[PDB]
């Protein structure tokens, strides 16, 4: 940068939306383990069949493939290698969260997480 | 409020952000030249013949004629920048010494209407219903959903509309150019139709002589439009290089004995809301 | 542009560095004239044969056309058609300006200001 | 500095730019969880017996 | 933080120590001329080779 | 040689003005320096290589 700009004119410095993470009051629970492919952040995440994690993929097999059962949300963004903090006990916004396609709607998006220490529900 | 049976924990509300819009204002520069040509010949307070006073006094009132005259320039110019920020969202700034620069406040491009009242079966209810709808558009798009109490017509609007048709307002008894047309109820329901017609003319930086409201629209607005006026800093080794709303400099030339008097601003006038009015094109 | 970043991580925000445009003390003069095409700050203006500001063009013709005298200093930036202020006296810095291509060294940028009250020169 | 005749104007001198640089900290969380299986057992300096 | 007075002033002060640092950086530069060479060339844009 | 400084014999002399319309403002340092050994023979220089 130089010259100062003399002229008049308009600039929109930015436009911000909080993400709410947590759409419940339970026990929030959160572990980290090495990633398996690039996870950003409040991804889905499942473990693959080495143990390490990586992003959630139902339909993943002739028969499903470990990938395919959501095991918790990632907490921060990690490189393949990289350890990633991830939440395995909540109850996480619908919307603030890494799904994929296929996965669309809140009743699918729900299902993931049933029985588990997880749950997903809407924001008023 | 959600409703939540006591038995279960709560409901958890999402809030909202804000986009965020920042402005530089425009900068104002009149000066006049003083020569002996303009401090020696009579002006109008002058006795007329008799010589009751000196060239310096003379000198002192057509200084004083010359600092006002600027006062009213900057401020024919905060009138004009305003004019063109209510109704446009933007103000094309200009000049010879100032290239053509667009600061767009911003107004949603819906809230930039065109109809036809010169079309054939137009009826006051037509009518009525662009401006109903006009302020339907501004509640839907408003930071705090304001109706719009006042509309303000142009002449060839206000023309047209007569055409086919057939306490604070006080302030304005007095004045040139702006018509206090009262008020009209009409099926908008939604607020009272205080309705304006505004032919001031003002001279272009052509110095030709043109319409501070487009003659052939209606302009919507509300008090929520809550503009701020703006003024920069002065970029002047006078007075501190601070912000001021005009700044008069006076300096002279040693040889031949010439002053030259200058005023200058940073102006901007910002509709906080850009979207709490709207303008309708009513002509062909 | 909604979250924060939680993780540490170095960032080079920027760099300025001074553009200083007058060269010595002569009167600065200014003027404003309509453009005929694109200019850019301090860019070397002629007047082309309609009367309106073109930037700078040297072996423009095979009688030389107006565009090949300059005639003064953008001021500030404009596209054609609009209003662009400009200089027409002082003393300026020759590295700072917008200059034709093949118009290289000093020795030539000087000899577009001779007979003229704009004159340029070398800073220190 | 520059030399010039006492006669003519002086020569005008440029002047530097800034540079600048920024960091965000890092963040640490060690914790223990102390049950009785920790807090009953002996500590050294107990006695033997009657602790 | 700062006014742009009082950015003036801020860089006015440090030309200022430029200006004498500038001058008796040429103090120095002449003294190592003369005692060394016996000879000092001033020189410049605006001063002929003497 | 200025009318600052009364065309005082000085180390340096700094002098300080600006125009009005732009404002820009002027900053400039006068000096009349010489360096001068007395003796010139009182030194010797012995270049050491080519």
């Amino acid at each position: 940068t130089s010259l100062p700009n003399y002229l008049a004119g308009n600039g929109d410095l930015g436009s911000w939306e909080p993400t709410q993470i947590f759409a419940g009051e339970a026990d929030i629970v959160t572990e980290g383990g090495a990633a398996g492919a690039d996870i950003e952040i409040y991804q889905v995440i499942a473990k693959n069949a080495a143990g390490a994690m990586v992003p959630h993929d139902p339909t993943a097999t002739e028969v499903p493939a470990p990938q395919s059962v959501a095991i918790g949300i990632a907490a921060q963004p990690a490189k393949s290698g990289q350890n990633v903090p991830y939440y395995i006990g909540g109850v996480f916004n619908h919307a603030a969260l890494g799904w994929h396609a296929s996965l669309d709607t809140l009743a699918k998006r729900q299902a993931v997480f049933d029985r588990t220490n997880i749950h997903i529900g809407n924001l008023y | 409020a959600p409703f939540v049976a006591p038995n279960v924990q709560g409901r958890v509300i999402k809030e909202s952000g804000y986009n965020t819009k920042t402005f530089k204002p425009a900068y104002v520069k009149p000066k006049h030249v003083i020569d002996p040509n303009m401090i020696i010949p009579r002006q109008p307070g002058e006795a007329l013949g008799t010589g009751t006073l000196s060239i310096a006094q003379r000198r002192d009132r057509v200084i004083a004629y010359l600092l006002m005259k600027h006062r009213a320039m900057h401020e024919n110019t905060w009138e004009w920048m305003a004019a063109q920020a209510a109704q446009y969202g933007y103000v094309d700034v200009q000049g010879q010494d100032y290239p053509l620069v667009r600061v767009d406040f911003g107004r949603d491009a819906a809230l930039t209407m065109t109809t036809d009242w010169t079309a054939a079966g137009v009826t006051l209810m037509d009518m009525i219903a662009d401006l109903r709808d006009g302020q339907r558009l501004v509640s839907d798009k408003s930071m705090s959903g304001t109706v719009i109490r006042d509309y303000i017509f142009g002449g060839d609007a206000w023309d047209q509309f007569v055409k086919v048709g057939g306490n604070v307002t006080r302030l304005w008894d007095d004045v040139e150019g702006v018509q206090y047309m009262g008020e009209l109820v009409g099926a908008n329901g939604a607020g009272r139709m205080r309705i304006w017609v505004n032919t001031q003319k003002y001279r272009d930086q052509n110095d030709q002589e043109q319409f501070l409201m487009k003659q052939k629209a209606v302009m919507g607005i509300s008090s929520a439009i809550e503009g701020v006026r703006c003024f920069g800093a002065i970029l002047d080794k006078g007075a501190g290089y601070q912000a001021l709303d005009y700044f008069p400099k006076m300096w002279d030339q040693e040889d031949p004995s010439v002053e030259y008097l200058m005023s200058q601003g940073a102006p901007l006038m910002v509709p906080a809301d850009p979207n709490a009015s709207f303008l309708l094109t009513v002509m062909s």
